[PDB]
């Protein structure tokens, strides 16, 4: 259980320490680009003037994945940098970096230091305004920036912060869309506060040259997948409701979601190109709500999960996309007895259940039956409640099936100090990875898993696993233990470098990082033989339709646990889809339909169903009864859809009409 | 303490 | 540190 011969020698000469002399304040890390190895470390330290110690704003750069750093503070002329704006990194490998400076009180405007070459050269630029927000890059064009001023003006730059033009004077919120489209809300009188729900949603396509109003009486708006959502307020009422556009505001449509009051919120939990998970807050100070899943138009919503945990005013939620397996999401629900249970869906919210517990795990004191229970997961909520949880769940899309999380085994989330659990099949089965709380990182698309023990005392040991968490080996990475703070590694989980951050034991503490290159641990490159065939979502091996999720199967080529080798940076996850024939279970009920296995017409259109029916587009009122699940790719088999009805006359048949 | 780098409607 | 512009 640990076949890495002489790992100490393979690591000792690959351990690179960097002590950060003259650091006393907060620290921010930013990676600049992929496969560049560039890391920027920013610090800002404010000191009272009656203290002989001066302030400090340092800036360090690395280009070897954190092995060595260079103090490049001279490049920003040793200027105080606004902590709140941090480091505005450009998209992808544009190498764009923008830092905002603190300017003296009374200045005409603010100023920024810009770099378009991965922080090798910086330039000053005095702004015609004082920034209120972090500058935002256009996804389509890194040279395009926008920002809100302290006077709530919207400013746009076409030349990467060089020159700026104000394009609107009373803006509350502004976002980049596709093709350099800007969406922004505006107020008429007073402020964004006073015009709560009385905002106007505008859009510009030509970078401020022209505009179009695309919504009035606006509360707020959001972007998710191909969907533009706006919450609109009622008339002579203080409720609001979701409207949605897929043509960037040219045409809108009222969603089949309940309207909410002032103390309620909507939350776009997750959105892709096929659909959106929408959380609606429950009336009252409940701290829970209901998850709805939409069709591919963001219009018809089916109830997916009740009593979904999500605290007041949209605080903390445990809703997690398990990104290492298609269709898998975990979250927390609130029981009737005010305990919290974790639930997992494998088919994009079509069905939820409890997580299967590890074969060997015994049950908590939370478990009424000592022998039978389930696994529950610590996430954002547990962390907020000051439980001993150092990390939320982790998963990376290039590490197929792998999920790592702090949890507990019983009938509910335990307040006890949690061990760490791992799944390799995307959530179906679990095993205790390590005992006690740890920080964890995935390297080389699953090729290596790294873990640091969470302690209140300084540590000097890192743990690694080359077989996806089954077996572990410990490595002492420094002579003098450090107070651990964090793990840094290149986004994408493809590097073989990991950085251990922390401060020395002290006579004042000094920041220090130890970066380890595992290049000699996995001295062999993976070959075809090192991979096996793996059907995802397999529940019943002999079944002809085993692994069918949303219409199809996917067979992967996974690295063998036993195979100790490097996947490589350019590693491509190999998978083959098999398209399953459609059954009724690939279809969701359209508007005005429900199923008590076939979708049957509703006799009673009540609640928001009735609201939709009375105020919606006849296009959505004419249903087939059935609609195919978004993202579902089944071919052939059954097909229960048509155009049969027109439900407008149905609901209006009760009302007397003029 | 270091800082290594849902829509509400 | 903390410049002044006009
Ligand atoms: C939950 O997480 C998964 C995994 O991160 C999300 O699936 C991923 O969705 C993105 C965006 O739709 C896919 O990337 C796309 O790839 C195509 C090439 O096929 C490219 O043309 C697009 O521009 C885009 O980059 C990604 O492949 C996909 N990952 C998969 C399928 O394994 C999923 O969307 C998340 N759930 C929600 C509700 O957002
Ligand atoms: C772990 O960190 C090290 C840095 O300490 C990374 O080393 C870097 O590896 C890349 C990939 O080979 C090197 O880029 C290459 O440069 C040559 C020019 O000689 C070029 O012809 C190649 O096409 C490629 O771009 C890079 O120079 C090198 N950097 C250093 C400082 O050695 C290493 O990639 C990291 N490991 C992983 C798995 O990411
Ligand atoms: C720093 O100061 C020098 C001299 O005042 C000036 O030429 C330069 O533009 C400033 N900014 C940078 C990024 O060097």
């Amino acid at each position: 259980c640990g076949r890495v011969r002489d790992f100490v020698a393979k690591l000792a000469n690959n351990t690179h320490q960097h002590v950060f002399d003259d650091l006393r304040g907060s620290v921010s890390l930013s990676w600049v680009g992929d496969s560049t190895g560039v890391i920027l470390v920013l610090t800002t330290f404010h000191v009272p003037l009656v203290i002989m110690t001066f302030g400090q704003s340092k800036l360090y750069r690395s280009e070897d994945y954190g092995k060595n750093f260079k103090d490049i503070t001279d490049l920003i002329n040793n200027t105080f940098i606004r902590t709140e704006f941090g480091m505005a990194i450009g998209p992808e490998n544009s190498g764009k970096v923008v830092l905002t400076a603190e300017v003296s009180g009374g200045s005409r405007g603010g100023r920024i230091f810009r770099s378009s070459d991965f922080a090798k050269n910086f330039v000053q630029t005095d702004l015609p305004f004082h920034p209120l927000t972090q500058m935002m890059y256009s996804p389509q064009n890194s040279d395009y920036l926008l920002a809100l001023s302290t006077e709530n003006g919207l400013w746009v730059s076409k030349n990467f912060g060089g020159k700026w033009e104000e394009i609107h004077k009373a803006v509350c919120l502004a976002k980049w869309g596709s093709d350099n489209t800007i969406f922004f809300t505006t107020y008429a009188n007073g402020s964004c506060k006073a015009d709560l729900g009385a905002l106007e949603l505008w859009r510009t396509s030509d970078l401020g040259k022209s505009f179009k109003t695309i919504g009035v009486k606006i509360y707020s708006f959001g972007l998710g997948g191909r969907f533009l959502f706006a919450s609109v307020m009622a008339d002579k009422d203080t409720t609001r409701r979701i409207h949605v556009s897929t043509d960037q505001g040219d045409t809108w449509s009222m969603a089949q979601l309940p309207s909410v009051g002032q103390e309620q919120f909507y939350s776009i939990l997750a959105a892709n190109d096929d659909m959106v998970f929408m959380h609606v807050d429950e009336p009252g100070d409940t701290g829970f709500g209901t998850i709805f899943t939409s069709d591919d138009r963001g219009i018809v919503y089916s109830k997916s999960l009740d009593r979904h945990l999500y605290t007041t005013t949209g605080g903390e939620t445990d809703f997690t996309n398990v990104t290492s397996l298609r269709g898998v999401y975990i979250t927390s629900v609130l029981s009737e007895d005010n305990s919290i249970q974790t639930m997992i869906t494998f088919d994009q919210g079509g069905r939820w259940t409890h997580l299967r517990k590890p074969e060997n795990s015994e049950c908590d004191a939370t478990a009424k039956n000592k022998n039978e229970c389930s696994l529950h997961i610590h996430a954002s909520y547990s962390i907020s409640q000051k439980l001993n949880v150092p990390m939320a769940p982790l998963s990376e899309p290039n590490a197929v099936g792998i999920v790592i999380a702090h949890g507990s085994v019983g009938d509910a989330i335990s307040v006890m100090v949690p061990d760490v659990y791992i799944s390799d099949d995307g959530g179906y089965s679990w095993t205790k990875m390590l005992e006690g709380p740890h920080y964890y990182t995935i390297l080389d698309s699953g090729g290596i898993i790294v873990a640091i023990e969470h302690s209140s005392r300084p540590i000097n040991v890192i743990k690694f696993s080359t077989d996806e968490g089954q077996c572990w080996q410990t490595y002492t990475f420094t002579r003098d233990p450090i107070y651990f703070t964090g793990l840094a590694s290149e986004p994408g989980a493809r590097s073989m470098n990991i950085s251990i951050w922390g401060f020395t034991e002290s006579l004042t503490s000094q920041w220090v990082s130890y970066t380890i290159d595992f290049k000699d641990i996995l001295e062999r490159n993976c070959e075809e033989k090192d991979y096996t065939i793996w059907l995802a979502h397999s529940t019943d091996p002999e079944d002809y339709e085993d692994g069918c999720i949303l219409g199809y199967k996917e067979q992967f080529l996974r690295l063998r646990k036993s195979s100790m080798c490097q996947n490589g940076r350019d590693y491509v996850v190999t998978k083959q889809p098999s398209i399953c024939l459609c059954s009724l279970e690939d279809f969701l009920c359209d508007f005005g339909y429900y199923r008590p296995s076939k979708c049957v017409e509703q006799p009673e259109l009540k609640g928001h169903d009735l609201e939709f029916c009375l105020y919606g587009r006849e296009e959505h009122l004419t249903t087939n009864g059935y609609r195919k699940i978004p993202g579902d790719k089944c071919q052939g088999g059954v097909n229960p859809v048509r155009e049969v009805k027109d439900l407008k006359k149905k609901c209006t048949s009760n009302f007397l009409s003029p | 303490q270091l800082y290594e780098n849902p829509y509400i409607l």
